């Protein structure tokens, strides 16, 4: 049962310690192209790399690599794609890869503050597109919407070589610090219900792609979450899922997801919070108690 | 007023407690930041018997809320002045007030949070939050001349914030502030000019802050429990302080002996409190600390 | 608080007007004062629209008021803060503000008190009794920022008093007191010093003093009527004034021009003010004025 | 009457203008005596002397002379004496006065926060006064401050025969010299506490009232008395001339009444005074 189990950890002050555990027992694969010397200006941090087996591979002939993860939850039957805050110079493969798997959302987790872990990837006027010369794509920004805590743009890319056009849409969550925890669970989860609502993360589309500055704290956690209320939703028994296992298997797919413990309490915390409803196997009479 | 809210769109909830001027309400407000249908916040009231000064306070510490920006400072989110009762809606932070969540971690709490007492890293990393949140409060040129773990409250993430400011003063101009006439004042916190003279600056603040450690450390025990104010007044200005609460770390120990010099010209700044413990922190408070900021300059 | 009234003393006979925050009643107060039964006064509130900005001007006055004493210069009664309403009692001025009496003397009022318009002897009887008023308050280290006749009062035997210190400063450290943010303003009584850079001093009051020689000439008409709020602003900043009204006297046109000398440098002082007019005066003003007294030093 | 003169006078603003006419008409009389040599040092002002007429004689064979006069009202019924405020060499006098005219009161109206009078009466009930040239003893015994009075009690003993009378001090401490009171009330509740005191009986000599001059706050604590009086006595109180009533005074002591907001005030108090004794 999730919420005793969150009970229990912190009564006994445990939280260290399982984060411990869950690190010690984490996955271990080659990361040989990320490693690669002809790749070292495609790396944010030289701690941080994509395992061979699940890396995203771009479609072209001359570099295939970028600092991208698939990370594919069958049970949940939702992908998503995390990756580092783009470069400078690998803007352009960022969109080629958003254009070759297909995505239609980007959720973007740096702190505005001042300057972000981020290059400027995407317009900031609907006047001036931006052209990524090396990977044959445009980009336009059609309508920002900025609010409190998170901005909504909606996006044009447009594959030069075919004439195609996609409408991606972006959410940046603009108050959550580098190897830090969102102001509440609930602004948290209001945000990944808009980003739900719009239909980002449909089995329709591609894997939404999820980054911050090393896509692996914050960009973790927001998936943590989704994924386990998923699982909660779609089972007989919401509080049979287990959030560790949960990690574990993420991690199967990208090293160090979650940096810190208190993200990972506050993993359960939101989880926890926005499965108050899921009814489960309750019956009616049971659920109004 | 950019600031003020509609009354229709707040709803109390529960009381929260008693704070400098009146109870403290847990609400619930809709739409008052974009983005947010509903938004539960802390909205502070000021009682019926508030004197003329208590009103004013109340009424002032709202006023300069609004121009400060610090995480590890209370926000605020907005006023209902339109009417009665006066409401001043900030931030929720979850488990309130420092003292009061200090005591609930005592062994014979009745209201235990379920959580144990905090470490010497969760106590340091206290420290720095709190002189975080001081060192830009002075850097906004004012005085607090209140500070007192009740007047701290903590975050779902267990971080410290300054959340009340009944008695700051400006001091852009002097840099420190004397009181005038008579007045009901928190004697177990004050520095002993502060006592004598009714003098305030960032060193007495400093002193304060000594005693908000030593109730971090004695789990919000009453300072000089057992003694009367009078007494307290009386030791202090003689040279006096508090002793180290029983089995308190040694390196907590010396930071209130260095915020607990007789000379307050001798007392340690708030950014030096932080400087000394920046290498024993979390790895965000580089990320959103005032000390880290490009506007500490 | 020495200055808290019980709220059943005070009964609220009849509304007297709109002041700078609310309706302004005249009530019966019973016991006190000291031998004196029951005692009739001038009850201050604030509208339930009153924002907070307004709200903590309302307040402050009553604080500051505390510490004045000042025969031309209302006199504070006592304040009835516990509960609500929040209650300012005042001494009644029996003719009530300036800027009414003087309206209710124009051959065409409909509630004219049986008395014709000031002569020349009484104006300037009134400008030394305001002088001398400011001239106190600037001793005590206070910016008026809001002279106008709406804010001075008469009393019974038409003396005149500075009653309303809705916007006043402290200026003890600098002498002056600059506008940060944005607000309100009563443009047509600005100086252009204060219009342009939002600064003021004993020396933008004497502008407002100016004006309000002026209100009193012309029986408290507005001042620059014909120009619009945008107009005046633009125009005093540019270097205009306003003009003589019909049978001013001469001089009172050249106190005017004094008080609204471009360079604030160049405009008198209060106490110049009252020497300059000291022997055209009331036989009682020496024993009276702030000006005479010893603490004018 | 009354009221409508007082309106008819405020329309016109003839206030100066009537105060004017009553200086013009008023009585002028010898004042030879308080003009003697040997005088100066008894006198406050050169310009305010008391008539020989009714000027108030001590019953002494060195100088029997004071700066005081006996204001005596035959249809009001009342006699009041109205004197300078005391000089630091004439205390004795003053008092010498009060006990040689059987006065039960005194009324003070000199403006408190350096008055332009002696201190002559005794400060505390433990530090009573003497005055050796009159041969007179004064004790405080008891005091009670108010917002804008004072009353004290007094015991003053003549030492020559060990005679003791109590005598009953009231001082009014918010009147301006050249000026008016703070409010009509304000003076009225005066007026009426020193009436219901006693003080102002017929079984007693003449209340002594004075200021510092002894003719402008003084006279108009007079007149106005002396108006409420009169009025009490006639079916039709509007009837009342004041400015009869101060010309009558004038007879007694020049200058009643300073300045024509004096005159104004007066007329104020009694309209108002007259309506709160009906």
């Amino acid at each position: 049962e999730m919420e005793k189990e969150f009970e229990q950890i912190d009564k006994s002050g445990s939280w260290a310690a399982i984060y411990q555990d869950i690190r010690h027992e984490a996955s271990d694969f080659p990361c040989r192209v990320a490693k690669l010397p002809k790749n070292k200006n495609r790396n944010r941090y030289r701690d941080v790399s994509p395992f061979d087996h699940s890396r995203i591979k771009l479609h072209q002939e001359d570099n295939d690599y970028i600092n991208a993860s698939l990370i594919k939850m069958e049970e949940a039957q939702r992908s998503y794609i995390l990756t580092q805050g783009p470069l400078p110079n690998t803007c352009g493969h960022f969109w080629e890869m958003v254009w070759e798997q297909k995505s239609r959302g980007v959720v973007m987790l740096n702190r505005v503050m001042g300057s972000l872990k981020c290059a400027q990837y995407w317009p900031q006027k609907e006047e001036k597109e931006m052209i990524f010369e090396d990977t044959n794509l445009k980009l336009t920004l059609i309508s920002e919407d900025i609010k409190s805590y998170y901005t909504v743009r909606q996006l044009e890319l447009e594959n030069l070589t075919t004439q195609e056009t996609r409408e991606i849409l972006h959410f940046h969550y603009t108050t959550w610090p580098d190897f830090g925890v969102p102001e509440s669970p609930a602004s948290f989860l209001n945000f990944l219900f808009k980003v739900r609502e719009s239909g980002s993360l449909s089995p329709e589309h591609g894997p939404v792609v999820v980054h911050a500055s090393a896509g692996i704290g914050r960009s973790g956690t927001f998936c943590l979450a989704d994924t386990c209320l998923l699982l909660m939703d779609k089972r007989k028994d919401p509080s049979s899922v287990d959030i560790k296992k949960v990690l574990l298997e993420m991690r199967k797919f990208r090293m160090g997801l979650i940096q810190t413990a208190d993200q990972l309490r506050f993993s359960y915390l939101a989880v926890i919070e926005g499965a108050k409803f899921i009814m489960g196997d309750s019956s009616v009479q049971d659920q109004w108690k | 007023d950019e600031w003020e809210v509609s009354r229709e769109k707040i709803t109390l909830l529960r009381e929260l407690g008693q704070g400098s001027f009146g109870m403290v309400y847990e609400g619930n407000a809709r739409d008052i930041i974009k983005g947010e249908a509903e938004t539960r916040v802390a909205v502070k009231t000021v009682n019926e018997s508030a004197s003329l000064r208590e009103r004013i306070e109340f009424l002032n510490e709202a006023s300069v809320m609004k121009g400060f920006t610090c995480h590890h400072v209370v926000r605020l989110l907005g006023v209902v002045s339109k009417g009665q009762p006066t409401l001043v809606v900030m931030e929720l932070m979850a488990h309130g007030d420092l003292k009061s969540y200090l005591r609930s971690l005592r062994p014979e709490a009745e209201n235990n949070p379920g959580r144990p007492p905090p470490t010497l890293q969760e106590m340091i990393q206290m420290a720095a939050e709190i002189a975080d949140g001081m060192a830009y409060l002075n850097a906004k040129k004012f005085v607090h001349r209140d500070l007192a773990a009740r007047n701290c409250m903590v975050a779902h993430d267990f971080t410290v914030k300054i959340g009340d400011f009944g008695m700051t003063r400006d001091i852009y101009e002097t840099d420190y502030y004397r009181k005038g006439g008579k007045g009901l004042l928190p004697v177990r916190w004050m520095a002993p000019e502060s006592l004598k003279d009714g003098v305030f600056t960032t060193s007495s603040d400093m002193w304060s802050f000594g005693v908000v450690l030593w109730e971090i450390t004695s789990l919000a025990e009453q300072p000089y429990q057992g003694l009367s104010n009078e007494q307290v007044l009386k030791f202090v200005m003689d040279g006096g302080y508090l002793d180290q609460p029983d089995n308190c770390p040694e390196r907590v120990t010396d930071l209130m002996r260095m915020c607990w010099q007789f000379n307050p010209n001798m007392r340690p700044t708030f950014l030096e409190i932080v400087n000394l413990l920046k290498d024993d922190l979390h790895p965000s408070f580089p990320e959103v600390s005032f000390f880290h900021s490009e506007e500490n300059k």
